[PDB]
């Protein structure tokens, strides 16, 4: 856990439906997002950051924590985004003798912030006199083992954390899921997704002059005008649907019963006499 | 090495005293200790475990200091039948379950 | 390869020169138009004091901090300057990078190096081919434990911006031809990125990598600037807010303009100088000399 | 709970001790405790020599370790132990106790057996 080993996915597909529907997984608990969503989603990278720790200590591995593990060993941000999926390695990780070869760090000068990591083996000071790399009065090693052994409770068995952290940033979406992707629409309206980025507008082919880098512009609104198509390099720009208020224009209900509908902003197409007024 | 060392060899003391037994690990780690008695010709009960916890069925007189490398056994009111040897057990990473040279209670 | 040993080693004398307007880069890879957008990151600030050497007895050019990234700009007619290292320890103990741009090809390459003392590209002239052929590289004396590999398939100015955040060691560059013969020329150029490597280690100081047969180094520090994006998109020119009031007050109303008048920017806080701690002295002054300083003590 | 030791009470020196302790109060195959052996010579200390756990592998001393070796037996709900190449050294009295390891360094016999005296003479 003072050492959780750190992994970066990118550039691939993942399925996640057998992910969380492993019953193998004591404990999955997604915060930002749902299991069941990462299938219809894309990021640009994730960071698999995997350990191990005791039972009591699951509930630690969470935002807005504190304890030994979360202060010293491995601390999440508060925006914290992603899932944490922790399931027994008692079968795996126990020894009868013991399981020394777990270890977690007990004491730091100051508590760890997001994804930081300390592996320093250094003499923690504890007292007046200093330590100089010499163990005694109030000067400990940083780390401590794990019992790990069959005979224990719940609460002290090895359990294997895994925290997948998906980065949602403007660069580039190179982790996708499932799902195949149909083929392009135009001049139409359409429920688009590109790399993971979903909306719903119409497509119609631009000319703006797109730099190799860019995948995407946005208008002062920060919201998405156009796109690089990710299978055919090229630039669609996406305009809103069509959206306009009904009102009815109508006589006295005294007087008659018949009335006309006009909708507002809208072309006599997206919808007797029809008549095209600003 | 953490070596245990018990003190002292030989406690003379009369029943309805007090007696205090240490148990000093070496300058090491520090956690739990066992504290056992053993009356000639009988197997070692166990007294107290988790550095101060009563075993199943025993008196309140008996009582564990548990503190850092050095421990302490207290047996607050000496019956007749508890002069017997005292020892201290430890479990430490290497070497496992370290076992104290033991103290012999005896009545002056 | 096998270190080449000079007996005499020597460093010309650092000169220092103004940045002007130059080390702007783009900081994402969003695309925008006929827009002026704030962004606060690390940038090059404007008419900053710049430290630049000249690039040839071996003249070894000197190992230089890294701080948070470094603005590095060379000026040449031939392409003097073909690489650099990073790192801290710049030895075996701890991980070290190396980037060189060969005749071949770009390598990237991040290792425990045992760097040499003076890292030695050297090229010869093939009289019977007319041209020049690379025939001696002696950088490292040993790369052990390699964690990253990646390898490439009228005077020149080209510019690059290396920044080590998040573990991700990001590369912008930039390449025009510039007519100036010395100094480092006044002018604006974005710097569109190069590319982003994960190479999560620890970097302070860097040197610079010549062949043998001028460049200017910056400091980028945290800033706020307003990046003026035209209709193609190009950053046509940037602000530095903290530069001076005049620009702080553009980066106020967001426009490449302020007009005349009083515009509310900051607000100024002063701070206490010290800390003052008053008690009734003595309620009672605790007689504990009485038992220290007894003359007799009792049984 | 109790525990009863067996076996021959004598050994020739340079040879096999060999004893086996039944329990009858509970179950060894259950998984919260240990099963220990624990010596002591006539009017010396304790020695704790190894404790095996049901699925097979157990932990010894770190000085009699190359000649012990302990097995269990669920069916037979006994476990037992061997001491090869047993030196007069190794005249004592064993016990076979019943050991509960709940955190990392907590370690206690809870109920221990009356223990059988071998004597290792020629
Ligand atoms: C309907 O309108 C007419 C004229 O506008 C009026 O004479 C009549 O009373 C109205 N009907 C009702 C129910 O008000
Ligand atoms: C409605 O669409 C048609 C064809 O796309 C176009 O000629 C017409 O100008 C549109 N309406 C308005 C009000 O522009
Ligand atoms: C750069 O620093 C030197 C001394 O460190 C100083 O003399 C010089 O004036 C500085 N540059 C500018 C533009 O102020
Ligand atoms: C390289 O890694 C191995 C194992 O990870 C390690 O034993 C070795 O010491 C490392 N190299 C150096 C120079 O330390
Ligand atoms: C935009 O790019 C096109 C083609 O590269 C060029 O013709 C045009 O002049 C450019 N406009 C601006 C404002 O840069
Ligand atoms: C005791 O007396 C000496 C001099 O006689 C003085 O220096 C010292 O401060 C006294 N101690 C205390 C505790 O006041």
């Amino acid at each position: 856990v003072y050492a959780w080993n750190r992994k970066r996915i990118s550039n691939c597909v993942a399925d996640y439906s057998v992910l969380y529907n492993s019953a193998s997984f004591s404990t999955f608990k997604c915060y930002g997002v749902s299991p069941t969503k990462l299938n219809d989603l894309c990021f640009t990278n994730v960071y698999a950051d995997s350990f191990v720790i005791r039972g009591d200590e699951v509930r630690q591995i969470a935002p807005g924590q504190t304890g030994n593990i979360a202060d010293y060993n491995y601390k999440l941000p508060d925006d914290f985004t992603g899932c944490v999926i922790a399931w027994n390695s008692n079968n795996l990780d126990s020894k009868v003798g013991g399981n020394y070869n777990y270890l977690y760090r007990l004491f730091r000068k100051s508590n760890l912030k997001p994804f930081e990591r300390d592996i320093s083996t250094e003499i923690y000071q504890a007292g007046s006199t200093p330590c100089n790399g010499v163990k005694g009065f109030n000067c400990y090693f940083p780390l401590q083992s794990y019992g790990f052994q069959p005979t224990y409770g719940v609460g002290y068995q090895p359990y294997r954390v895994v925290v997948l952290s998906f980065e949602l940033l403007h660069a580039p979406a190179t982790v996708c899921g499932p799902k195949k992707s149909t083929n392009l629409v135009k001049n139409k309206c359409v429920n688009f997704n590109f790399n993971g980025l979903t909306g719903t507008g119409v497509l119609t082919e631009s000319n703006k002059k797109f730099l190799p880098f860019q995948q995407f512009g946005r208008d002062i609104a920060d919201t998405t005008d156009a796109v690089r198509d990710p299978q055919t390099l090229e630039i669609l720009d996406i305009t809103p649907c069509s959206f306009g208020g009904v009102s009815v224009i109508t006589p006295g209900t005294n007087t008659s019963n018949q009335v006309a509908v006009l909708y507002q902003g809208v072309n006599c197409t997206e919808v007797s006499n029809v008549f095209q007024t600003r | 090495e953490i070596v245990m060392t018990q003190s002292p060899a030989t406690l003379s003391l009369s029943p309805g005293e007090r007696a205090t037994l240490s148990c000093r690990t070496s300058q090491s780690v520090t956690s739990y200790l066992a504290w056992y008695q053993q009356r000639p010709g009988q197997a070692p009960r166990l007294l107290i475990y988790d550095a101060s916890d009563r075993a199943t069925g025993i008196p309140a007189r008996f009582s564990g200091s548990g503190s850092g490398t050095d421990f302490t056994l207290t047996i607050s009111n000496l019956e007749p039948e508890d002069f017997a040897v005292y020892y201290c057990q430890l479990r430490s990473n290497w070497p496992p379950i370290t076992f104290g040279q033991g103290t012999r209670l005896e009545t002056k | 390869s096998q270190c080449v040993n000079f007996t005499t080693r020597t460093q010309l004398p650092p000169a220092y020169t103004n940045s002007f307007t130059r080390g702007v880069y783009y900081p994402d890879k969003v695309f925008r138009s006929s827009v002026l957008h704030s962004t606060q990151d690390l940038f090059l600030p404007f008419f900053s004091n710049v430290t630049w050497f000249h690039a040839i007895k071996r003249f070894a050019n000197p190992v230089l901090p890294f701080n948070d990234g470094v603005y590095f700009a060379s000026t040449e007619k031939s392409n003097i300057i073909r690489g650099w290292i990073f790192g801290t320890t710049l030895d075996s103990k701890t991980q070290s990078l190396l980037i060189v741009n060969n005749a071949t090809n770009v390598v990237i390459k991040v290792c425990e190096f045992q760097f040499c003392n003076d890292p030695f590209l050297g090229v010869y002239y093939h009289k019977n081919n007319k041209s020049w052929m690379e025939s001696e590289f002696r950088v490292y004396s040993s790369a052990n434990n390699c964690t990253f590999e990646y390898v490439s398939q009228f005077k020149n100015l080209r510019e690059f911006v290396f920044k080590n955040i998040d573990g991700y060691f990001k590369i912008y560059s930039k390449h025009t031809p510039i007519n100036l013969v010395r100094g480092l020329p006044q002018g604006f150029s974005a710097l569109e990125p190069l590319v982003d490597l994960p190479i999560g280690i620890n970097i302070t100081r860097f040197q610079t990598l010549h062949i043998s047969y001028a460049y200017y180094v910056g400091y980028l520090q945290p800033r706020t600037f307003l990046l003026k994006y035209n209709e193609n998109g190009t950053i046509t020119d940037a602000v530095d807010c903290a530069l001076d009031p005049l620009s702080e007050t553009k980066c106020t109303l967001k426009s490449f303009t302020v007009e005349k008048g009083i515009y509310q920017t900051s607000n100024f806080r002063v701070q206490p100088t010290e800390s003052i701690v008053r008690f009734p002295n003595i309620t009672n002054l605790c007689p504990f000399g009485e038992v220290f300083n007894a003359t007799r003590f009792a049984s | 709970v109790q525990l009863v030791e067996s076996g021959p009470g004598l050994v020739k020196p340079s040879e096999t001790l060999s004893l086996t302790c039944t329990v009858s109060g509970g179950s060894i195959s259950s998984s919260s405790h240990y099963w220990g052996w624990i010596r002591q010579p006539p009017g010396k200390g304790l020695e704790w020599i190894g404790s095996i756990y049901y699925s097979e592998s157990a932990y010894y001393n770190p000085s009699l370790k190359s000649r012990v070796t302990m097995s269990i037996d669920t069916s037979k709900n006994q476990f037992s132990l061997k001491l090869n190449s047993v030196t007069a050294a190794d005249t004592a009295v064993y016990y076979c106790a019943r050991v509960t390891e709940p955190r990392w360094t907590s370690c206690y016999f809870d109920y221990w057996g009356q223990g059988t005296l071998v004597t290792v003479s020629s």
